[PDB]
C-alpha cells in the first residue's frame, strides 16, 4: 500500500 | 445554530483561469485529464522526475490518479513555485487544500 499507483511519476521503479 | 462559512485564502483562485485555459488545450476528458495528459505536461515543465512525483502527490487531494481543474491548477502552481527558486513545504495547510476536499467533522 505504499507503492503509490496513482502517481504516473511513480509508476513501478525497477520492476 | 447558524455557523459562519470559512473561507479560506486559496491562492490557486488567482491561478485559476490560466491553468483553466492549459487544462483545456490537454484536452480534458469529461472534465478531467488523465495521468498522461499531465505527465507529458510535468515534463515539458523541464523539472526533475522526483519533483514532478511530489507535486503529483501533494495536488492530486482526490487520490483518484485524475486532475481536474482544480487540482491539475495546484499542480501547476505548485511546479510555479519549483520554479521560482522555491520548494513546497509538503504541507497541504487550509490555503492550500481546495474547498471541494475540506473535511467537516
Ligand atoms: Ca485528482
Amino acid at each position: 500500500l505504499e507503492s503509490k499507483p496513482y502517481n504516473p511519476f511513480e509508476e513501478e521503479e525497477e520492476d | 445554530g447558524p455557523l459562519g462559512s470559512d473561507d479560506v485564502e486559496w491562492v490557486v483562485g488567482k491561478d485559476k483561469p490560466t491553468y483553466d485555459e492549459i487544462f483545456y488545450t490537454l484536452s480534458p476528458v469529461n472534465g478531467k485529464i488523465t495521468g498522461a495528459n499531465a505527465k507529458k505536461e510535468m515534463v515539458k515543465s523541464k523539472l526533475p522526475n522526483t519533483v514532478l512525483g511530489k507535486i503529483w502527490k501533494l495536488a492530486d487531494v482526490d487520490k483518484d490518479g485524475l486532475l481536474d481543474d482544480e487540482e491539475f491548477a495546484l499542480a501547476n502552481h505548485l511546479i510555479k513555485v519549483k520554479l521560482e527558486g522555491h520548494e513546497l513545504p509538503a504541507d497541504l495547510p487550509p490555503h492550500l487544500v481546495p474547498p471541494s476536499k475540506r473535511r467537516h467533522e
